[PDB]
C-alpha cells in the first residue's frame, strides 16, 4: 500500500486521538508506538476498557485491518468512537503507513 | 382566514419500503463519499441542513419549518446563516433525481435522520407527507440563532420552536458532529474528537476539558481547549447556566438517556408545524446499512 496516502488517512482520521512517535503522549486513545506485535490493552499509563483487554490479541496487519473495518464489531464495548475504514485500499494504505510510523 | 395549517400528505402510492430505498441511497452515498471535508464525510452537514430547514419555524403563526421545502429557493438558499449547506444540498441532488416523487422537505429532513443513524446515533422515527410550497412562502432571513450569545438568549430563542430546557440541551448534543469553518460562519475548528460518530462527547468535553475564550482569525471569540477542540459561546453557556448544567451532567453520565431524548427532540424539530391526519401511516424507523449486512 501507499505509506504516504496512509499518512494522510492517519492525519485526518486518527491523529486527533492517537500519536505515533515513541514516548508520545496519551490522548483520547493510547499512544500507538510498538502497537504491532503487542497485546491489546497494554500501553503503559493508559486506561483501557476491559473489553479491549479481554479481547487479548497480538496486533498484526490482518487483525488490524478487521478492527479498523468496524471497531465495535471486532471489540464490542470498545470506547474508540470510530466509524470504520470501509475501503480495503485505505486499510492497506493506513496499515502500511502505521507499520513504519510506529516502529 | 384562519391560522396557516400544514396537513401531511403521503406521496401518491409511496410507502415505507419506498422511503427505505431513499434512505439507502443517502446512506450509501454517505459511506462512499468519505473524502469530503478532510474525511469528515457529509454526515454532519446533512444533520445541520435538516436542523436549519426546520429551525425557521415560528410557533406563533406557523411560518417557516420543514414542510414547504422552501430551502430550494434562493432567498433561503443564500441566507448567511445557511452558508455551507450548499454542499448538503448538492449531495442530495443526485438522490432527488433518482426519486423525483419525494418532496423537497421530506428529502432534507430524511437526510438528517439518515446521517444521525448511519453515524451510529439513536434510531429516529420519521414521518413523510411534507409538500412543496410556493416561493413566496419562504421565510425571511434571520430566523436562525446567532453563536455569539449567552444562555438567556438560547433559552429565549428556543421558546419560538417550542423547545424546553431538556430538549435544548439534547439538541445541542448534535455539536458532537463536524466542525466550524471560517469562510462559513466566522468560526474555525472541530467541536470534538469523533467528528462523524454520534456520541455524548459534547457533554463530556464541556465538563472535562480545559477551555479558554480567545479570538480567532475572524476576530470572533470562541472557546478553545488545549486538546484542540472549539465551542461556540452559545455552546459553552450550557455550563454557565445552572438549569442547563444539571441536564449537561445528566447526559454526560448517561448516553442512553441522551440518545432517547435527542431522538424525541430531533423528530419534534423536523415535525414542527406539521399536522398529521388520522389516515397517516405510523412513523418509520429505517434499517441502517449495518443491519442490512453492509
Ligand atoms: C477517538 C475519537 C479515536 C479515533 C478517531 C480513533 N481512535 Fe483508536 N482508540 C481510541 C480509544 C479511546 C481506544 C481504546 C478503546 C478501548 O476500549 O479501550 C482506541 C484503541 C485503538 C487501538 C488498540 C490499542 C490497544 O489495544 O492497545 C488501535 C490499534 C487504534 N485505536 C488505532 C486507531 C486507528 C488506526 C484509527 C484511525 C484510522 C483510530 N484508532 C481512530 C480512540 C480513537
Ligand atoms: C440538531 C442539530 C443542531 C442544532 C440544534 C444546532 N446545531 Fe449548530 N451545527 C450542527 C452540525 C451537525 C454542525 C457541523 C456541520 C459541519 O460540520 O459541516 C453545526 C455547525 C454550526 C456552525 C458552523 C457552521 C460552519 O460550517 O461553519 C454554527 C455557527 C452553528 N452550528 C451554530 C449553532 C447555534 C448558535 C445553535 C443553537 C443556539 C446551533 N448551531 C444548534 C447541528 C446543530
Amino acid at each position: 500500500g501507499s505509506a504516504k496516502k496512509g499518512a494522510t488517512l492517519f492525519k485526518t482520521r486518527c491523529l486527533q486521538c492517537h500519536t505515533v512517535e515513541k514516548g508520545g503522549p496519551h490522548k483520547v486513545g493510547p499512544n500507538l508506538h510498538g502497537i504491532f506485535g503487542r497485546h491489546s490493552g497494554q500501553a503503559e499509563g493508559y486506561s483501557y476498557t476491559d473489553a479491549n483487554i479481554k479481547k487479548n490479541v497480538l496486533w498484526d496487519e490482518n487483525n488490524m485491518s478487521e478492527y479498523l473495518t468496524n471497531p465495535k464489531k471486532y471489540i464490542p464495548g470498545t470506547k474508540m468512537a470510530f466509524g470504520g475504514l470501509k475501503k480495503e485500499k485505505d486499510r492497506n494504505d493506513l496499515i502500511t503507513y502505521l507499520k513504519k510510523a510506529c516502529e | 382566514t384562519t391560522p396557516l395549517v400544514h396537513v401531511a400528505s403521503v406521496e401518491k402510492g409511496r410507502s415505507y419500503e419506498d422511503f427505505q430505498k431513499v434512505y439507502n441511497a443517502i446512506a450509501l452515498k454517505l459511506r462512499e463519499d468519505d473524502e469530503y471535508d478532510n474525511y469528515i464525510g457529509y454526515g454532519p452537514v446533512l444533520v445541520r441542513l435538516a436542523w436549519h430547514i426546520s429551525g425557521t419555524w415560528d410557533k406563533h403563526d406557523n411560518t417557516g419549518g420543514s414542510y414547504g421545502g422552501t430551502y430550494r429557493f434562493k432567498k433561503e438558499f443564500n441566507d448567511p446563516s445557511n452558508a455551507g449547506l450548499q454542499n448538503g444540498f448538492k449531495f442530495l441532488e443526485p438522490i432527488h433525481k433518482e426519486f423525483p416523487w419525494i418532496s423537497s422537505g421530506d428529502l432534507f429532513s430524511l437526510g438528517g435522520v439518515t446521517a444521525v443513524q448511519e453515524m451510529q446515533g439513536p434510531k429516529i422515527p420519521w414521518r413523510c407527507g411534507r409538500v412543496d410550497t410556493p416561493e413566496d412562502t419562504t421565510p425571511d432571513n434571520g430566523r436562525l440563532p446567532d453563536a455569539d450569545k449567552d444562555a438567556g438568549y438560547v433559552r429565549t430563542f428556543f421558546q419560538r420552536l417550542n423547545m424546553n430546557d431538556r430538549e435544548v440541551v439534547a439538541l445541542m448534543g448534535a455539536h458532537a458532529l463536524g466542525k466550524t469553518h471560517l469562510k462559513n460562519s466566522g468560526y474555525e475548528g472541530p467541536f470534538g474528537a469523533a467528528n462523524n460518530v454520534f456520541t455524548n462527547e459534547f457533554y463530556l468535553n464541556l465538563l472535562n476539558e480545559d477551555w479558554k475564550l480567545e479570538k480567532n482569525d475572524a476576530n470572533n471569540e470562541q472557546w478553545d481547549s488545549k486538546s484542540g477542540y472549539m465551542m461556540l459561546p452559545t455552546d459553552y453557556s450550557l455550563i454557565q447556566d445552572p438549569k442547563y448544567l444539571s441536564i449537561v451532567k445528566e447526559y454526560a453520565n448517561d448516553q442512553d438517556k441522551f440518545f432517547k431524548d435527542f431522538s424525541k427532540a430531533f423528530e419534534k424539530l423536523l415535525e414542527n408545524g406539521i399536522t398529521f391526519p388520522k389516515d397517516a401511516p405510523s412513523p418509520f424507523i429505517f434499517k441502517t446499512l449495518e443491519e442490512q449486512g453492509l
